[PDB]
């Protein structure tokens, strides 16, 4: 488990690992706003 | 002119009835070697102890067997993944008894199919064609590699490799599901979709073009010229581009076969398909059986039977 | 369930960050 | 023992060379081929 | 002699493939 | 103290999220970086400073 | 390779060499056997390396006498009995008793005789009770069934575990096929072995010599008649 | 940004519009590095948070922590995890580092110049400029050499890597005599990939591992200096395609092979991948089962030495085709397996039934029993079990995950090599787009048949 | 059977050499046109 | 038709017959399954095992080195001596402050010696192994004096 001081921050660390997969999705979103020039 | 240069030309010569190439230089001999041994083995090869239990399974048309039953017995389990060159065998008879031909054929065959892929690109570059025909041929080659190399390696024996025969292929498929539940593997599902879909697309594309060119004109130029597009059931514009349609005609089947091949490779590392046995439970805990459980019942039967005398311990970790 | 609740709160804020940047940039005629 | 075998299987011999001849032939064949390639088309 | 019959069939099929590649009708058409 | 490190870590998280959205905006904003780069530097300096504080707090916690 | 020489080599150095399928050689010691003190000694590290496997076979002529014929081993090595412990004694006279107790006393071996016929046999001296002189210690040994009762045939019919009937042909499930179905006889047979001490190393308490044994071949659980297999080779043991 | 009308590449090939944009290309690569470092840090902290000291790491589906544990961090005698804070430090460091790389990439992708050659000549580079390309390779070659030497330093200094084969028990050991003999270091390279030889996967001693990294470290640094002060020779220029896609295809092909090798390493090697943290290997699990029953039956009163099986090839023990005494059963295929728990009972000739009869230590049993249960066999839904098993155990060997994932990665990257390489060669020729419709080569070729 | 090994080893080397040296023979110039 | 023969093997459980089953009980903590907790709990049992390892290191091993039985000597190390490191650690843990620290220091100096001797066996150097073994014996005796 995370140190006691960093324990209250467990929920955040549970969401961090999935952040990278969102970046590729954001790319397609940007192209959508760009209208896929 | 330097003779080596002269030779290099003849090798890259396009005037050859069958384009030879630097890849062919290695492909031709390897495949010729595998074909010769395969023909002699499928006809006169003596029995082989595939299970390494001193129980030799008969093979070749001479030793009984038949076109359907006949097959090239995989190498003995005793050898495992060890290299078994003819010269390593004390006598050619031992090489046949241990199941050496199978290893030799597979080795001289896989190299050939890989070189066949390279030869495809070689001619495409020589003719001035795009270089992705081989990528499509990579899908079948990948599948063959998994059944004749990746899986044998993952399991830890060439005996696990698919036998070079009709009945042997069926045996390999059955035991595989009994131990990996390939049917419940999402990748195998993609592969089945690829072949089932590929057949559907092939039948439709063939029918559309045939009905059109029924008469050099574009595959559908005729129907397009009439303008009576069947958008009634073909209400779409994604494949209006012939290049777009043909691309899909290649992507769908190839990508599917790639997944099924990778699926087989993953299962070769003991990554079996979804296991939902006893997943549905009632309030008090009684197990409510499902179709999955019924499939498991069959898998158990194949498991308890496969290698009747080749298991001295309960768990089949191997 | 407080941990799970604040976990979902974090997921919402983080996931909304990327679209937030785009929407804002698009709104102010940014270089997107 | 009852029979004679190379006894090379399982041994990690470089390029499966269990006899000096094997090693010499491999280098010799490559050297001749290199000479032909270099003479036919100089490398550098 | 069933094996002899089987070998004949296999050999015959291969022979057809042979002529189908080297003794095939010249592809005058594209 | 645990509270000091936790509070400081929370502050770093807030500053981080601000930069996560603010930096890309300023960078892609027409003439929004040449005039706001200094403000970005101020925010970036605070973020790195908070990182150091959290680390020091860890040793004293 | 003497026992100590083998001990010096690591498993990896021995792995792939094949020396593991070879009994240690008593290079030291004396050819004389008189020095061998009279008494009972633990037959530890008893190894039997078969030099040759001959199978008795009628001469070419239909009535040709059945003589042992040369054969070619099909099973890569894996035929040297080793790590066998037993009881060996010697009297003031030539009286010598060699009794095998446990260890790798058995070793399945499939050899091909001239004519492409593979004859499988379980090379073994289980329960050997030799009681001849220091040389020619004649004795008899057990020859357990090559296959166990559990062993199932291709048809699935077997001894303790098996169909016992030709399930394939329902109408002919039970008939003259009885010899092959519901038989699966696993009764053990007997074989004769003779051992002779070529040399004795009194200082190291190690003995080595030649062995000769004729044992029945596999009977396919009674499906086929057994065939005499004459196995001759060298034996090494440490009397400690 | 950019549009297809000005690049000829559609949105699905947008990153291909950055080939000649050195500045933007820098941002893209730098940013991607941020993503990699991010996951390394994020997942590590996630594992640390989801870690429990009552279970082995392999049972907890942890993949990153085993790596740090092998480096000899927060581990103790027997592989027991003493503390996890070192692992937390690694996650925090990587996570914060990823921020720096992320900012650099974003900057070099937005504010940064699309090209650098015009402003920063050193960074400025043009595909085909072999001299510059070789120099760039040199810089990175030196970097990798330094990284390998950092590992070598950790082995002989700043503590030591965990040695599963450590004398008197497995624990971290400071390598003091790393193998530098070229014959031993390069022997693995010329070893057959078949069974027994196991090519480089056979490495079982940390001394060779550290010594091998010493060799690769030096060669890479020297090679970098060479490529930094040398330009491709005529033979090379006449036998290679000089283009960005061609250079990428070369890397794709190489990294693809490396992926396959890594898969085999994780599935077969137990030294570089301690079974204590990564769990038992396929062969290890099989041998463990044979040992478990052999011990149990022997205690019940069975002579495993003279125990003929149904086939008659020995129920518990038998002889390898080579001659070495090996465990009986289908595990005969894994007779070449070597584990720190089985070596003590082995000897010059295969196993030593003497040790098997007496001297079998309790740990040798407990370890085998645990490995047998935690075999690599598993399902996609993580239902631990050989197969045809009920949904009761939730475990999939980390080795299985790494082996399957990296194999698939290697396969795709090899396909990428074929795609990029072929396109690069076609591009150079000029027929990448298609046939001229006026200079069709076939029309000028012999009518063949 | 070493003679068989020596022969195979030579045969293999020869074909492999042809492939390597063959591609070294300015293969990229085999393009139909440019 | 014969009744299945029955044998009184209740003594097997006494001779660690449930070791495998206990190690395979996932419900038990990993330390319990490995037996680490049990040993740490049984001080006398741990101390005994330590003395057994001492005998193997002292009144043994030298034999193989004399006859160049490297395989056996290297296997002599580990095996029963395999737990020695864990054993010495828990005994030192019994100590406190400086006592524990000093004991751990002796444990480390000994562990280093056993590795030096093992490397000598790896290089099959009898002379180095002989002298190295003597050094290892002294180191162990020092650690034993502190841990015991
Ligand atoms: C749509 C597709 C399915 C999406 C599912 C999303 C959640 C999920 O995924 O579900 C799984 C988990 C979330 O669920 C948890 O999944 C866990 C999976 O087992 C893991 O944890 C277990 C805990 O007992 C064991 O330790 C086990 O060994 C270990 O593998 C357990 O089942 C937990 O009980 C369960 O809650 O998320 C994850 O894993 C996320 C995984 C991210 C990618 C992982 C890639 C792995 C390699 C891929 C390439 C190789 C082969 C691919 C083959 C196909
Ligand atoms: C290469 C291809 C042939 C591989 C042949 C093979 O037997 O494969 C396995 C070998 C590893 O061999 C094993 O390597 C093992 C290494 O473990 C050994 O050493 C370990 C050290 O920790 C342990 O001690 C362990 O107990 C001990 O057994 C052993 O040596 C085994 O005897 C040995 O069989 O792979 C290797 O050597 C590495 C080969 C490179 C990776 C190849 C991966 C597959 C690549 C492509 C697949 C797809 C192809 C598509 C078409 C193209
Ligand atoms: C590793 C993933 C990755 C990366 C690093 C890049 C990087 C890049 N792409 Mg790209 N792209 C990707 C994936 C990726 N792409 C995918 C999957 C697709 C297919 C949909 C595309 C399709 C695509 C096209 C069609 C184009 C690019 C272009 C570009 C370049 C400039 C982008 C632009 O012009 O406007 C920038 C975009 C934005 C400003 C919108 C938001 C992007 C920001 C920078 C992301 C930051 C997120 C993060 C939370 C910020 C952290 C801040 C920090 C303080 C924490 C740039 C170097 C353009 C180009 O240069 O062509 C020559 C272009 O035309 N891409
Ligand atoms: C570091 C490796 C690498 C790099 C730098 C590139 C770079 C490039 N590739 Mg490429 N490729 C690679 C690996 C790589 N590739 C591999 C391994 C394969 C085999 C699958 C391919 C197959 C491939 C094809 C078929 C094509 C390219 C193309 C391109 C160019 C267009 C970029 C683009 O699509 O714009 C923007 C980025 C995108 C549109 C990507 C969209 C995001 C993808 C589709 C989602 C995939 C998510 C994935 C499932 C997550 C799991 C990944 C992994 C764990 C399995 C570009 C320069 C195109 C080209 O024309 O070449 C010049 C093209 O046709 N590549
Ligand atoms: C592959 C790694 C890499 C490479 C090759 C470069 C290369 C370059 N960077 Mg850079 N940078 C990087 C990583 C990298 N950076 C990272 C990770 C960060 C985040 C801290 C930065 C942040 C950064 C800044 C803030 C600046 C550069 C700048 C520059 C350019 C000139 C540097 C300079 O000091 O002169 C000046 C140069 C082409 C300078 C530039 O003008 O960009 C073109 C500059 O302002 N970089
Ligand atoms: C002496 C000059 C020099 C030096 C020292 C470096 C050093 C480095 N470069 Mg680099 N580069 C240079 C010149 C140089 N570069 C030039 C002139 C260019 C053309 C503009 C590039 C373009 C470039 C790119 C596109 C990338 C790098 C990257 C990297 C880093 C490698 C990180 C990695 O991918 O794996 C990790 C390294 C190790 C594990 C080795 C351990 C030590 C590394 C620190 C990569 C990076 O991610 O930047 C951070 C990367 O993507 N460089
Ligand atoms: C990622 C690592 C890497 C890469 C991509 C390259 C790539 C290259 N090297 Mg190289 N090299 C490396 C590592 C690497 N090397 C190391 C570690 C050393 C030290 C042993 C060398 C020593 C070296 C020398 C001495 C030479 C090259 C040469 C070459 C070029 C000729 C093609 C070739 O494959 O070499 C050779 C051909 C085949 C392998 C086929 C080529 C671009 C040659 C060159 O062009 O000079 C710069 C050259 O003579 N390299
Ligand atoms: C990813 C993709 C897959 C690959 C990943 C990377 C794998 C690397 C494996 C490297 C293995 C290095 C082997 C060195 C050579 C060797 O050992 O040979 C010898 C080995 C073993 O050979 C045996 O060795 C024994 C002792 O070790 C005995 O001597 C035996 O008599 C001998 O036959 O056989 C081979 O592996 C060679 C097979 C290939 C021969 C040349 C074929 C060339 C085909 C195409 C060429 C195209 C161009
Ligand atoms: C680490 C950390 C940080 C940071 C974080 C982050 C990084 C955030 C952001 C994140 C992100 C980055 C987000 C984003 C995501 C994405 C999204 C949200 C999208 C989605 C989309 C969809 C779902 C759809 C799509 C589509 C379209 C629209 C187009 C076409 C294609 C498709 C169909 C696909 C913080 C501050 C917390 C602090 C602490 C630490
Ligand atoms: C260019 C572009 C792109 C993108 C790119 C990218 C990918 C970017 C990224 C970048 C990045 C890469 C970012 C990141 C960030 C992160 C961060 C910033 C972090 C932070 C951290 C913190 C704040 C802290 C935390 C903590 C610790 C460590 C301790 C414990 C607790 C906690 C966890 C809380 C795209 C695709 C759209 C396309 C278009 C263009
Ligand atoms: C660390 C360590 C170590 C070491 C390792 C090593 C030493 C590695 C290296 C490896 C290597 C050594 C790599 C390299 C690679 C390279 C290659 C493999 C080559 C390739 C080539 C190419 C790719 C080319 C081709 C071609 C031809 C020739 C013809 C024309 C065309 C072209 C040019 C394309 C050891 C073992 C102790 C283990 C432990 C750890
Ligand atoms: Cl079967
Ligand atoms: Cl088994």
């Amino acid at each position: 488990k995370l140190p006691e001081a960093y324990a209250p921050f467990a929920p955040i660390v549970d969401v961090l690992p999935v952040i990278p997969v969102f970046f590729i999705l954001l790319a397609f979103v940007w192209q959508a706003a760009v209208s896929f020039r | 002119s330097s003779l080596w240069a002269r030779f290099c030309e003849w090798i890259t010569s396009t005037e050859n009835r069958l384009y030879i190439g630097w890849f062919g230089v290695i492909m031709i001999p390897c495949l010729l070697t595998a074909t010769s041994v395969f023909i002699i083995a499928f006809i006169a090869a003596p029995p082989v102890d595939i299970d390494g239990i001193r129980e030799p399974v008969s093979g070749s048309l001479l030793y009984g067997n038949n076109i359907i039953t006949g097959a090239v017995i995989p190498t003995s389990n005793a050898i495992g993944l060890h290299f078994y060159p003819i010269w390593e065998a004390a006598s050619l008879d031992e090489w046949l008894y241990n199941g050496g031909p199978y290893q030799l054929i597979v080795c001289h065959f896989l190299l050939g199919v890989y070189c066949y892929m390279g030869r495809e690109w070689e001619l495409s570059f020589r003719l001035g064609m795009r270089p992705w025909i081989a990528v499509a041929y990579s899908a079948p080659v990948a599948a063959a590699s998994a059944v004749f190399l990746v899986y044998p390696i993952g399991q830890g024996s060439f005996s696990d490799g698919m036998p070079l025969g009709i009945s042997g292929t069926f045996n390999f498929m059955i035991v595989f599901q009994a131990e990996h539940n390939i049917l419940m593997h999402p990748f195998h599902m993609l592969g089945v979709a690829g072949v089932f879909g590929g057949s559907l697309f092939s039948a439709m594309h063939g029918s559309l073009v045939t009905s059109s060119l029924i008469r050099e004109e574009e595959t559908y130029n005729i129907v397009a010229a009439h303008g009576y597009f069947g958008r009634l059931i073909f209400q779409y514009a994604s494949f209006n581009n012939s290049r777009s349609l043909h691309f899909f005609l290649a992507a769908w089947p190839v990508i599917g076969i790639w997944f099924t091949a990778l699926g087989l490779s993953t299962m070769a590392f003991n990554l079996n398909g979804f296991n939902f046995n006893q997943s549905v439970v009632d309030s008090q805990g009684r197990v409510l059986n499902t179709w999955a459980d019924i499939i498991n019942r069959a898998n158990l039967g194949m498991e308890v039977m496969h290698e009747r005398n080749a298991h001295n311990f309960p768990l089949d970790l191997a | 369930n407080i941990e799970l609740a604040l976990t979902l709160v974090s997921l919402v804020l983080v996931v909304s960050a990327g679209p937030l940047v785009v929407v804002l940039l698009s709104a102010r005629g940014g270089n997107l | 023992l009852v029979d004679e075998r190379m006894n090379g299987d399982g041994t990690g011999r470089p390029f499966g060379v269990n006899d000096p001849v094997l090693g010499w032939v491999l280098l010799g064949v490559f050297g001749t081929m290199w000479a032909i390639w270099f003479i036919g088309q100089k490398d550098l | 002699m069933e094996a002899l019959v089987y070998t004949f069939l296999l050999v015959g099929t291969l022979g057809i493939i042979f002529f189908s590649i080297f003794f095939r009708d010249p592809p005058r058409m594209i | 103290m645990t509270s000091i490190l936790q509070v400081a870590l929370l502050a770093l998280i807030f500053v981080s999220f601000a930069l996560v959205v603010g930096v890309p905006v300023v960078f892609a904003t027409p003439n929004g970086w040449t005039d706001n780069k200094g403000a970005v530097f101020s925010g970036l300096s605070l973020w790195l400073l908070l990182v150091f504080v959290v680390g020091i707090l860890n040793s004293f916690v | 390779l003497t026992f100590d020489e083998i001990q010096g080599l690591t498993y990896l150095q021995v792995k792939g060499s094949g020396i593991a399928n070879t009994c240690p050689v008593l290079e030291s010691g004396t050819t004389n056997l008189k020095e061998l003190k009279a008494g009972s000694y633990k037959l530890e590290n008893f190894c039997i390396e078969p030099t040759s496997f001959t199978v008795k076979e009628e001469s070419q002529f239909k009535g040709g006498e059945t003589e042992f014929v040369k054969t070619k081993l099909m099973t890569r090595l894996t035929y040297t009995l080793d790590a066998m412990s037993g009881s060996f004694k010697v009297g003031s006279d030539g009286s010598a008793e060699l009794k095998e107790d446990d260890g790798i006393d058995y070793a399945a071996t499939t050899v091909q005789l001239p004519g492409g016929e593979r004859v499988a046999f379980l090379f073994t001296i289980k329960q050997f009770d030799g009681k001849g002189t220091l040389d020619g210690i004649k004795g008899d040994f057990l020859v357990p069934s090559y296959r166990g009762s559990s062993f199932l045939d291709p048809k699935g019919r077997g001894g303790s575990t098996g169909y016992d009937n030709a399930v394939a042909l329902p109408a002919r499930a039970d008939a003259e096929e009885l010899l092959k179905e519901n038989v699966k006889i696993t009764k053990a047979l007997k074989g004769s072995a003779v051992f002779s001490v070529a040399k004795v190393d009194p200082v190291t308490g190690e003995i080595a010599g030649v062995f000769e044994s004729i044992q029945p071949s596999d009977t396919d659980l009674g499906a086929k008649p057994p065939k005499d297999i004459k196995v001759t080779g060298l034996w090494y043991a440490q009397l400690k | 940004g950019r549009d297809q009308e000005t690049t000829g590449f559609a949105w699905w090939s947008g990153n291909a519009r950055l080939i000649n944009l050195s500045g933007k290309l820098l941002g893209a690569h730098v940013a991607h590095a941020g993503l990699i470092v991010f996951w390394a840090g994020a997942m590590n902290l996630f594992e640390v948070s989801h870690f429990v000291p009552e279970k082995p790491m392999y049972e907890q589906g942890l993949i990153l922590l085993p790596h740090i544990a092998t480096l000899g961090y927060g581990v103790g005698p027997g592989g027991e995890i003493i503390d996890t804070f070192p692992y937390f430090v690694s996650g925090v460091l990587h996570l914060i580092s990823s921020a720096v790389l992320g900012f650099g990439g974003v900057y070099h992708s937005l504010i940064g110049p699309e090209t650098l050659e015009e402003s920063y000549p050193f960074f400025g580079y043009v595909w085909k400029d072999k001299n510059k390309m070789t120099n760039i390779l040199g810089y990175h070659l030196i970097m990798l050499g330094l990284g390998a030497w950092l590992l070598v330093w950790k082995a002989m200094y700043f503590g030591g890597v965990y040695d599963t084969w450590a004398p008197g028990g497995g624990d971290v050991r400071v390598i003091t005599n790393p193998t530098t003999n070229a014959a031993v270091i390069f022997g693995y390279l010329v070893k057959s990939p078949f069974g027994g030889d196991g090519w480089i996967c056979s490495v079982d001693n940390m001394e060779d591992i550290i010594g091998g990294h010493i060799w690769i470290g030096t060669l890479e640094i020297l090679g970098g200096i060479w490529h930094i002060y040398t330009t491709p020779w005529p033979w090379a220029r006449r036998a290679f395609v000089w283009s960005g896609e061609a250079y990428l295809s070369y890397s794709l092909g190489a990294i693809g092979v490396m992926g396959f090798i890594a898969c085999c390493m994780s599935w077969f090697n137990n030294t570089a991948y301690p079974s204590e943290f990564y769990g038992p290997t396929g062969p290890e699990a099989s041998q463990s089962q044979a040992f478990t029953f052999l011990v149990r039956d022997q205690r019940l009163g069975a002579n495993v030495a003279s125990a003929q099986g149904p086939t008659g090839l020995g129920k518990y023990l038998m002889r390898s085709p080579t001659g070495e005494i090996i465990f009986g059963g289908e595990t005969m295929r894994f007779w070449d397996f070597r584990g720190p728990w089985l070596e003590p009972l082995r000897g010059p000739n295969g196993l030593d039934l003497n040790k098997l009869k007496n001297d079998i230590q309790p740990w040798q049993e407990r370890r085998a029993a645990e490995y047998m249960t935690h075999a690599p066999l598993g399902s996609l839904n993580s239902v631990g079990g050989v197969a045809t098993e009920i949904n009761a155990v939730n475990f999939v060997s980390p080795r299985s995950w790494l082996a399957c994932s990296h194999f698939c990665l290697g396969f795709f990257f090899f396909i990428g090599h074929l795609w990029h390489a072929g396109r690069a060669r076609a591009a150079a020729a000029g027929f990448e787009k298609g046939i001229d419709r006026f200079d069709e080569p076939v029309l000028s070729m012999r009518p063949l048949d | 059977m070493l003679t068989l090994k020596i022969f195979v080893y030579t045969v293999v080397t020869f074909f492999v050499c042809l492939f390597i040296f063959g591609f070294l023979s300015n293969d990229p110039a085999r393009n139909p046109g440019k | 038709l014969t009744p299945v023969d029955l044998f009184d093997d209740r003594s097997v459980r006494d001779r660690g017959f449930d070791l495998i089953y206990e190690a395979r009980d996932l419900d038990l903590p990993q330390n319990v399954r490995e037996g680490f907790t049990q040993a740490r709990a049984s001080l006398d049992e741990t101390k005994k095992r330590v003395k057994e390892s001492e005998a193997r290191i002292d009144a043994d091993l030298d034999v193989f080195i004399q006859k160049s039985y490297w395989t056996e000597a290297r296997e002599q190390l580990r095996r029963q001596v395999g737990t020695l490191r864990f054993d010495l650690n828990t005994l030192a843990s019994t100590k406190e402050k400086e006592a524990k620290k000093a004991a751990l220091g002796l444990r480390k100096e000994f562990i280093q010696a056993v590795e030096d001797l093992d490397f000598a066996l790896r290089e099959k150097d009898q002379a180095s192994a002989a002298k190295k073994l003597e050094i290892t014996k002294a180191k162990l005796d020092s650690v034993l004096a502190a841990v015991l």
